[PDB]
């Protein structure tokens, strides 16, 4: 009836200990991910900035798992890290077996399965982290997913988790054009939604990760862009508002 | 409400009400007990409400066969007119729902009676207890804003450690504090009340566990002597303590039984 | 007792406090002054001495059979400290620790090996909820090979350290005051002379003129490496050429 | 000729999917003189020194052993990820060695695991 | 004195201080949710309705 | 120590387990079992309480045979005190085929100690609430005594008493040069000591259950037999009066 | 301070998200004893202050600065047997590496498979989390690394950092005072600077303890190099 | 009332030094129905009152058969009862196997004592709440133990456990001096009596609600049940 | 609550009910789905007084409709069973309401009779359990709000012997035993031992001789402490020495017919579970 | 499995019996995994004919079963066992 075990509904049938899971992603960082034509994104907001941090490995936030996917985690950083080292495992077995690179969402349903399994036996917390997965197959071509505590995924064309997803959402909702997206545009978007939402400071080139995927000559090619790209999308934005304003 | 045993009330002019609360290991009520045996109060009346789960028994502050076979109820007042003094003893437990209105009453009752004070006698739940409050005094207090008839400085003369205000509604760093007994019961719904109505209300509690709760409730009419005086002062006998509060006949048996044979 | 844990601060081993204390580690500390009883061990340039109180409040037990010094290899004694049971049992896992480590690496246990053997169990229990720290501290001795005297501390946190002189018991805190101002004078006694300093200190921290008795003390030396208890004769040897100075 | 077919009672009913390929014709003579010996290896070494504790100190000595065993064992992670069993090995002393079960075939990279549910209520015993 | 709470029934294996289990008769109030079934035995047969 | 004794895990505020303190307590719910040790062996003597007169006599009986040279007379639990005779059954059995001699008692006394106090440890068992007495004798050894408690701690006596009445039974021990005495005179004080700590009144209608391990049996645990019972039982009733 | 039981469980969330069990682990470390991680241009300092502060403690004993390889050390701050227990896994690890792959771990791996034991004890449920915060300075590709790795098993990659008491006024010292082109020996005098800001008293060679990383390896500096180290 | 923190689990010591949930146990044997047990030199005779809910059920198998030489009368929770009954039925099959002969009674009830104490010490179990009246016969005689919740067993010369069984028992320690030269007919009759002892002064010993099962010198454990009982309540003197 | 999993952080018991926060943390804003279900939950638990052939809103008091002189309650199975062979096997007793009431232990409600040779006579047979937020509406349906004191109210009921509070073992006292507990106004001296100090009665017979006692009634509780609670013949023949006392002095008239009628009534037996022997 | 093992069909009692072995293994979870945990729910009414002709048995959820010659289980078992107190004689025929 209550909220002490994750393993007891409430007599209204709800569980709060993985509603509770799912609320520790809203402090998270925001990561945003964009469907585009030729190409998939992924926007992280930095939230780590202090001085004294070190400059580290290739992304904060963006993992590689495949060949063809990556990752962007929100919420606990430890669980997280378990998480992707358990998809990158996940991934080599299926290639192991059939000798072929795994598909984006049976990856994506073998890790929610982990999770949905952390939710379900008693003295288990489950994980705090939602996940957000970019990739390339044969068989749906760019794809783009989202996972959250309770192991309940779903396939987007644009979506956003961690801080103020919501307002990203409704901005994303409003802005992504169905079909007539390229990288470019997209990347765009992020900027713009990536802005609007992280209003607790102005948006620069290092408090945001951006990592694109994409196929060129038959291989996909997973690239985090450098921080003199992401300035001059943030002077391409900057421009284009002062413009729209006057 | 309180209806006297004599078709007649006692006229509580200028009383001090000492009352319970069923709190966390009954300390409230056997520190009652406590005072009413060592007083040696006289009952005056009954609270009948609809509040309190019903029991019956005999004389719970029996010392000779004559007045053993006096019969009580769940809530039952005593008084001491010599010392302006008015006892209510609670023997029983809260049904849902129920706890409010009895704290509604008993205030009205307050209010129209002509109490100048009430005094709550409570406990709270020591495996709640912080960092600090580990290696601080069990006992705290509570005074409502017009309980100040120059109390405020005897109490801070008695150099007492007031209840720590926890914040009304947690995860906001805001923290608004509000006060927060928990186990106590009636106690803050009884304070709160007292707040709204301007009452003189006094809260003395113990941070104590469950099992043999007596020396809690010793200890907790320690701490009200220290403020009151209703008995003379600790340590200036020649040690006869232990023989100061009388212990009612009723606090027999407090473990259950006696033990079966072909155990042990 | 079922199963569970106690919901509380400081009544659950694996529960922090909101200042990040291990509450029930710090009441088995508390757990080791049960038996009112205190342990001087001090080390010197060629000997290790452990010496402890020995009260028998009893005319009818048998006074051979109470003693808190306990040979833990041939080459490593221990003075006990704490709740005695609790104590008896982890000299039993010292022993058994010390017989594996001769089994597995063909060399005999160092002392500061063992003291971070039983440690290192220690500190296993205050992690899980199903077990307990034990309420007892172990001070163990020996002659090393090459570095010399060595006295040890174990404690119910897991914690463990090489001292010059120790204490524990009820009188650990006068006695470490004590020791120190010792071995800030000199610290290079010879065998005697750290006798006399562990019983000075027994004696002084605790205000007694002890006899033979009253007093249990186990030694290890350079020239001797086994540890030795001594007879109440030789305590009463060195408590007379005390008192004579 | 092992006997024991339980045939008496050969009731016993199994996962086809699941059991994969299993050949009871060759379950009864190990493929190698060492496969048991390593399969079992922790199993016999605890076997050995709750022997060697029960005929020196008591039952008391691998009742205790077994008992803190049992308890790290059991705050431990959900079957199908790898733990590091790292206050077990404090406990059984393979905190300071390393044998050719930790740095062969590494049990952190399975190349084969099985399904989070199946593997827990395995686990408990529910097949 | 006082009145107070004591529950004996909220788990199994425990009995009641009066020599009884509550968490089965419990499971006898589960029995009286279903529906009537009644059974007669003759020596022409049983009859189950 | 309320809040801190619901689990032998838990320690008091002052580094006290409480339930092995109620386990003592436990074992003090329990009519009363001496042992005194003598020059050449020792006795025990129970104040066994007569349950019913419809028990065959001999039934509940307190005072077991652990091995051929040792006996073992309990407190506390029965049912406890059972199963901690079965366990130094089988340690004294398990000592002698691994080693082939009878195993000493001192070493008998820590096994089975040890066991008690390895119940002292976790939430998942409970302490044993029984308390027992361990007395051999052997011409190598000598007599010996030990007694254990709940909480695991063996000691060696000369004289003990375990039970309700521990403390005026003790008084009445130290009143006996022990270390002086042969068996026989020793079964009579037994006897007497354990006529003089009955309660009449609260208690009723006890029968004695003498027991000896000595030279007189060549280091082998008996029964008293009925004759000498008798005249101890005479001696101690002549003696109350 | 029981927020309803969310307090007093390791694996139930709060209702705002917050594991109020694992924060409580990190003051742990907020109480244990100041340590200090400066990574110079050249190399990477770990300086602690000792808990053994008195006379009687026999120094060739036992440390806070330990070496897990040749080119690996660790400091901590916190409860000193969760560190111990850590070490050996961590140096057992190490080795595992050696052994598969012929080639001493890199400190970022050694951060990475420590911070998942940690993690693990952080969510069952009958166990409680680590009550220490470790610093690894390591040395790799010539390139120092400064680690920090807390209870709940999440690591950071640092220029400088302060642990333990004091640790907020201590990276606030800390970044008024870094720059990335320092060399190791001012890295060590700011690295003793920085410990004695939050310090109980007279500071001695034999109440800190301080172990450098350089090209060389892991190093713990000897009493007599503290004290020269002090002594400007 | 100071009790409630202690009587919840057979773990906890109460701080007078009782386990309670073990005596609850006992209360749950006391929740039986009468059945008596006594002994002459020769038999050792098991005497049951049964309820069967006065009408349209065969009534309850008090009393069941353990070996050729052992059988039970049982009071309390049946589950148990069955429980310690396998227990007890292959026990003796296994002394028949291994050693080819009848396990003596004592050593029976000495492993019933130590399996029915392990639940009273251990976490997540209850004790049994069972008591047993065990009649058995081997190369010493006729025996009659009594078994209880707590793993305590005791040597009765003769024992009644169940409801009211403190009338039985009564009359059994009235008229036991003369048990053990009775013969098989009037040692059943003085079982019959004490059983109706345990009765209202208005109900009597019918066919119906009396079980009697004899093991003895020349017999087998034999139960009489319904019809069989009629000679031995065939000269039963009125109350 | 105990311990769903290893290590699992559990509460202590409170036998002040006080862990039950007596609904703190109180939200003003209850949602009206919650509101809803509370008032449900209330209203599926009410008790109600309802006349035959008139099956429902007696809207009055019992006792305050009809006078009233004498007025025994019984409580439980052996107490009803008693009052039934013993009083009604006598001349024609007249149902005037029963009190329909939801429980989860609840069982015959209290059918209310009255004498017709005498109206002023009544009895209350409750094999009904009223819960502990049922008792004081089931006094204020019954009694009400006017408490006549010419009344004698009698209340029978059983307890479990393991109830008693003794030093002694509950398994030596001699069930079934009789313990009275009066009120004031109770002038005569009881035909039992009263009930001890430390020992109390709680549920409807403390309910209303607690009633009682406040408005000044007389009332007199027998209580039998009794071995065996379900219906058994011992128990019920406790209460006999009730029969000669002034309250049921004229209405016991056939003492041995009512053995009879016990006897059969206990051959009805309601069925017995397997749980024991 | 009786037939496998025996040839020949199991007595209604039996049958009776091996069901209640079942159904009374609950508590004592962590011994056997896979029990039950609880006492079932369920109150059974196993009526068959083998040797000793028909036979009517009842269990309930205790794993303890009674013979028995007319029983009502369910919501209305009171009334209707009542109802069989009467309407029930030891020879009536089936259609009856």
């Amino acid at each position: 009836r209550y909220d002490s075990r994750t393993t007891i509904f409430s007599p209204e049938g709800r569980l709060y200990q993985v509603e509770y899971a799912m609320e520790a992603i809203g402090h998270a960082g925001t990561c945003l991910g964009i469907l585009a034509n030729d190409g998939v994104l992924l926007a992280a907001e930095r939230r780590n900035i202090h001085k004294l941090l070190d400059e580290v490995f290739f992304s904060e936030k963006i993992y590689k798992l495949n060949e063809d996917m990556a990752c962007s985690v929100a919420g606990i950083t430890s669980d997280a890290n378990v998480l992707t080292n358990e998809l990158r495992l996940i991934a080599q077995r299926y290639l192991l077996q059939y000798q072929e690179p795994i598909p984006c969402e049976q990856l994506v349903t073998a890790l929610c399965d982990i999770k949905q399994a952390y939710t379900q036996f008693g003295g288990k917390r489950p994980f705090g982290v939602s996940l957000l997965y970019i990739g390339w197959d044969k068989h749906y071509g760019f794809q783009l997913y989202q996972s959250d505590p309770s192991g309940n995924y779903g396939g987007w064309k644009a979506t956003c988790i961690g801080n103020n997803s919501a307002a990203a959402v409704s901005m994303l909702k409003q802005d992504y054009k169905e079909g007539e997206m390229t990288l470019k545009s997209a990347l765009a978007l992020a900027i713009k939604v990536l802005n609007k939402t992280m209003d607790v400071s102005k948006l620069s080139a290092e408090k945001v990760e951006i990592a694109t995927l994409t196929r060129e000559n038959g291989k996909t090619v997973i690239r985090v862009l450098k921080q003199k790209e992401v300035e001059q999308l943030i002077k391409k934005h900057e421009e284009e508002e002062a413009k729209a304003e006057r | 409400m309180f209806v006297p045993c004599g078709e007649s009330a006692p006229d509580l002019a200028g009383f001090t009400l000492l009352m319970p609360a069923v709190s966390v290991g009954n300390v409230g009520q056997l520190a009652m007990d406590l005072i009413i045996s060592t007083l040696n109060m006289s009952k005056i009346g009954y609270f009948y409400t609809d509040c309190l789960v019903p029991m019956v028994g005999n004389n719970p502050y029996a010392t000779t066969e004559g007045n053993s076979t006096e019969l009580s109820i769940n809530a039952e007042v005593y008084s001491l007119p010599s010392r302006k003094l008015v006892a209510l003893q609670l023997r029983s437990i809260f049904i849902k729902y129920k706890s409010k209105p009895f704290c509604e009453k008993l205030l009205s009752w307050v209010k129209s009676s002509g109490c100048a004070r009430v005094i709550v006698l409570s406990s709270s739940h020591s495996y709640q207890r912080n960092d600090l409050q580990l290696r601080s005094t069990p006992f705290r207090y509570l005074l409502t804003p017009s309980m100040q008839k120059s109390v405020q400085n005897k109490i801070k003369s008695l150099n007492w450690e007031e209840m720590e205000k926890s914040r009304c509604i947690p995860e906001i760093d805001d923290s608004e504090f509000c006060i927060r007994i928990p186990g106590g019961g009636i106690t803050k719904t009884l304070y709160d009340e007292s707040c709204s109505k301007e009452i003189q209300m006094a809260v003395l509690l113990k941070f104590v566990s469950e099992g043999d709760n007596i020396p809690d409730a010793l200890g907790l009419v320690e701490y009200l002597n220290e403020w009151l005086q209703i008995l003379k002062p600790l340590s200036d006998d020649p040690t006869v303590s232990a023989s100061r509060w009388k212990i009612p006949s009723s606090w027999r048996l407090l473990f259950g039984s006696g033990l079966p044979p072909a155990l042990f | 007792m079922s199963r569970g844990s106690s919901a509380g601060f400081d009544r659950h081993i694996t529960i922090f406090s909101p200042e990040g204390r291990l509450y029930q580690v710090e009441y088995a500390f508390k757990a080791i002054n049960q038996g009112g009883l205190t342990s001087v061990a001090v080390r010197g340039k060629d000997c290790a001495v452990i010496v402890t109180q020995k009260k028998v409040p009893d005319k009818l037990l048998d006074s051979s059979t109470v003693t808190h010094l306990f040979k833990i290899t041939e080459n490593i004694g221990c003075v006990m400290t704490g709740m005695t049971a609790d104590s008896r049992s982890q000299v039993q896992r010292a022993r058994y620790e010390a017989a594996n480590w001769k089994y597995k690496y063909g060399y005999e246990i160092p002392v500061d090996m063992l003291c971070k053997r039983i440690a290192d169990i220690s500190q296993v229990y205050t992690q899980n909820a199903e077990m307990r720290p034990l309420g007892c501290c172990m001070i163990l001795i020996g002659i090393d090979e090459e570095q010399g005297p060595q006295v040890y501390k174990c404690d119910p946190a897991g914690y463990y350290c090489g001292f010059k002189a120790t204490a524990a018991g009820v009188k650990q805190t006068e006695s470490t005051s004590f020791l120190e101002k010792k071995v800030k004078k000199k610290f290079d006694w010879t065998f005697e002379q750290t006798v006399e300093t562990a019983i000075t200190c027994l004696s002084t921290v605790l205000s007694i003129d002890f006899k033979p008795s009253e007093i249990e003390v186990g030694v290890v030396t350079v020239e001797n490496p086994k540890f030795r208890i001594l007879t109440e004769a030789e305590i009463d040897a060195h408590l007379v050429a005390l008192a004579e100075r | 000729p092992v006997t024991e077919l339980s045939a008496s009672g050969p009731f016993e009913s199994h996962d086809l999917l699941r059991k994969g390929f299993s050949c009871v014709k060759n379950e009864l003579l190990p493929s190698h003189p060492l496969e048991l010996s390593e399969k079992n290896f922790q199993l016999n070494q605890d076997k050995m020194n709750f022997s060697t504790l029960r005929n020196i100190q008591g039952l008391f000595a691998p009742l205790k052993l077994q008992m803190e065993f049992k308890a790290v064992q059991q705050v431990q992670r959900l079957p199908f990820l790898s733990s590091s069993n790292l206050s077990l090995d404090v406990l059984r002393g393979n905190d300071e060695t390393i044998g050719f079960e930790d740095i062969l075939n590494d049990p952190s990279q399975s190349e084969v695991m099985g399904e989070p549910h199946l593997m827990v209520e395995y686990k408990l015993g529910l097949l | 004195m006082f009145l107070t709470r004591s529950e004996y029934d909220r788990g199994v294996n425990t009995f009641s201080p009066e020599g009884r289990l509550f968490q089965v008769e419990y499971a006898i109030e589960a029995i009286k949710l279903g529906s009537t079934a009644i059974g007669i035995q003759t020596s022409e047969g049983v009859c189950l309705a | 120590g309320t809040g801190y004794d619901l689990s032998a895990s838990t320690f008091s505020p002052d580094g006290r387990v409480f339930q092995v303190e109620y386990a003592m307590k436990a074992v003090e719910n329990s009519s009363t079992a001496i042992g005194i040790r003598c020059k050449d062996g020792v006795v025990f003597g129970v104040e066994k309480l007569v349950l019913s007169k419809l028990y065959e006599e001999g039934s509940n009986k307190r005072l077991f045979n652990v091995d051929r040279h040792v006996g073992m007379a309990v407190a506390g639990l029965l049912a406890d005190a059972r199963s901690l005779a079965d366990i130094a059954r089988e340690e004294a059995s398990n000592f002698r085929s691994n080693f082939g001699y009878n195993i000493p008692l001192k070493h008998l006394a820590d096994r089975v100690a040890m066991y008690v106090h390895a119940y002292t440890l976790y939430s998942a068992v409970r302490p044993f609430g029984c308390s027992f007495m361990l007395g051999s004798y052997s011409v190598n050894d000598g007599a010996q005594l030990y007694m254990i408690d709940p909480s695991g701690v063996s000691y060696g006596y000369w004289g003990c008493a375990i039970g309700k009445a521990r403390q005026a039974a003790k008084t009445e021990i130290e009143k006996l040069q022990m270390k002086e005495m042969t068996c026989r005179d020793i079964v009579k004080e037994v006897a007497k000591i354990i006529y003089i700590v009955h309660d009449e009144v609260k208690d009723k209608a006890f029968e004695l259950e003498l027991s000896w391990v000595g030279e007189l049996t060549n280091g082998r645990h008996e029964i008293v037999p009925k004759d000498i019972r008798e005249e101890a039982e005479k001696y101690a009733k002549e003696s109350l009066k | 301070m029981a927020e309803r039981g969310y307090s007093f469980s390791l694996t139930t969330f709060s209702p705002s998200g917050k594991l109020v069990q694992i924060e409580y682990a990190l003051a742990a470390v907020a109480g244990g004893a100041p340590s200090v991680g400066i990574k110079a241009a050249n190399g990477v300092v770990l300086a602690t202050e000792k808990k053994q502060k008195s006379i009687l403690y026999d120094e060739r004993s036992v440390h806070k600065v330990e070496p897990i390889t040749k080119h690996i050390g660790l400091v901590y701050s916190g409860m000193g047997p969760d560190y111990r227990v850590l070490v050996h896994r961590a140096r057992k690890l190490a080795q595992q590496y050696y052994l598969v792959y012929q080639e001493p771990i890199p400190t970022a791996q050694l951060v990475q498979r420590v911070a998942s034991v940690m993690q693990e004890y952080t969510q069952s449920g009958g166990v409680r989390p680590f009550g220490v915060s470790l610093l690894i300075c390591g040395w790799n590709e010539g390139r120092p690394y400064l680690f920090q790795s807390d209870p709940s098993g999440a690591y950071f990659a640092w220029k400088a950092t302060a642990m333990g008491k004091n640790y907020v006024n201590g990276k606030t010292f800390l970044e008024k005072r870094y720059n990335e082109d320092l060399e190791l020996e001012d890295a060590i005098h700011t690295a003793i600077l920085t410990l004695k800001e939050s310090f109980e008293g007279q500071m001695t060679e034999d109440n800190i303890e301080v172990g450098i990383c350089n090209e060389a390896g892991f190093r713990r500096l000897t009493p007599t190099e503290v004290k020269d180290y002090l002594a400007a | 009332m100071f009790r409630n923190q202690y009587d919840n689990d057979v773990t906890v010591w109460s701080p007078q030094g009782r386990i309670h949930q073990i005596e609850y146990a006992m209360e749950a044997v006391k929740q039986g129905s009468a059945t008596v047990g006594l002994k002459s030199k020769t038999h050792a005779v098991l005497v049951a009152l049964k309820r069967a809910q006065s009408e349209l059920a065969a009534h309850q198998k008090k009393i069941l058969h353990v070996d050729n030489h052992i059988g039970i009368s049982i009071a309390g929770l049946t589950a148990d009862a069955r429980l310690l009954c396998n227990f007890m039925r292959q026990e003796c099959l296994d002394s028949r196997f291994v050693f080819d002969r009848p396990l003596p009674v004592s050593r029976l009830v000495s492993l019933i004592g130590s399996k029915t104490q392990i639940p009273t010490q251990r976490y997540g179990r209850r004790p049994y709440g069972v008591g047993l009246l065990i009649a058995g016969y081997d190369d010493m005689g006729p025996h009659i133990f009594q078994t209880c919740p707590s793993a305590n067993y005791f040597d009765c010369r003769a024992m009644s456990i169940g409801a009211r069984s403190q009338s039985a028992r009564t009359y059994l320690e009235r008229h036991m001096s003369e048990f053990m030269e009775c013969n098989l007919n009037e040692l059943v009759k003085h079982g019959l009596r004490a059983l109706r002892e345990t009765l209202p002064a208005e109900q009597d010993l019918t066919t119906k609600n009396v079980s009697i099962g004899i093991v003895g010198k020349d017999l087998e454990f034999t139960i009489y049940d319904d019809d069989d009982v009629s000679p031995f309540l065939e000269g039963l003197e009125e109350r | 609550m105990a311990a769903t999993f290893f290590g699992e952080v559990v509460k202590a018991p409170c036998r002040a009910g006080t862990e039950d926060e007596e609904e703190e943390e109180e939200g003003r804003r209850e949602t009206p789905e919650d509101r809803e279900v509370r008032l449900q939950l209330a209203r599926k638990r009410e008790v109600r007084l309802l006349r035959r052939q008139t099956k429902t809103s007696l809207e009055v008091s019992l006792l305050e409709k009809y006078p009233c002189s004498k007025f025994i309650i019984a409580i439980g199975n052996n107490a009803v069973a008693f009052l039934s062979s013993f009083v009604m096997n006598s001349g024609v007793w007249e149902e005037v309401g029963c009190a329909k009431l939801w429980n989860e232990w609840c069982e015959a409600f209290c059918v209310f009779y009255h004498l017709k040779s005498n109206p002023s006579v009544f009895l209350c047979q409750c094999s009904c359990y009223v819960a502990e937020d049922q008792q004081y509406q089931w006094l204020e349906k019954v009694f009400g709000s006017c408490p006549r004191k010419n009344m004698q109210i009698t209340i029978l009921t059983c307890r479990h012997v393991t109830d008693y509070k003794t030093s002694e073992s509950t398994g030596s006292l001699p069930s079934p035993f009789l313990r009275a507990l009066k009120t004031q106004n109770f002038k005569d001296s009881a035909c039992c031992p009263l009930l001890e100090q430390p020992n109390i009665v709680h549920d409807l017979p403390a309910a209303v001789l607690s009633y009682c006692q406040v408005w000044k009634i007389p009332a007199i509780l027998y209580l039998c402490y009794t071995d065996v609670m379900k219906l058994d013949l011992i128990t019920v023949e406790a209460f006999k020495p009730i029969l000669s006392t002034r309250s049921l002095k004229g209405l016991v008239k056939n003492i041995p017919q009512s053995t009879e009628i016990l006897k059969k009534l206990m051959t009805t037996n309601e069925i017995q579970s397997n749980i024991y022997t | 499995n009786h037939w496998f093992t025996y040839n020949e069909t199991m007595t209604v009692e039996s049958v009776t019996q091996a069901v209640s072995n079942l159904a009374l293994q609950f508590g004592e979870e962590d011994a056997d995994p896979g029990a039950m945990s609880r006492p079932f729910g369920v109150a059974l009414l196993f009526g068959g004919v083998d040797e000793k002709g028909p036979q009517l048995f009842h269990m309930d959820p205790s794993g303890t079963f009674v013979q028995c010659d007319a029983r009502a289980i369910g919501s209305a078992s009171e009334g209707a066992q009542s109802s069989l107190q009467e309407v029930y004689h030891k020879s009536m025929t089936l259609k009856e």
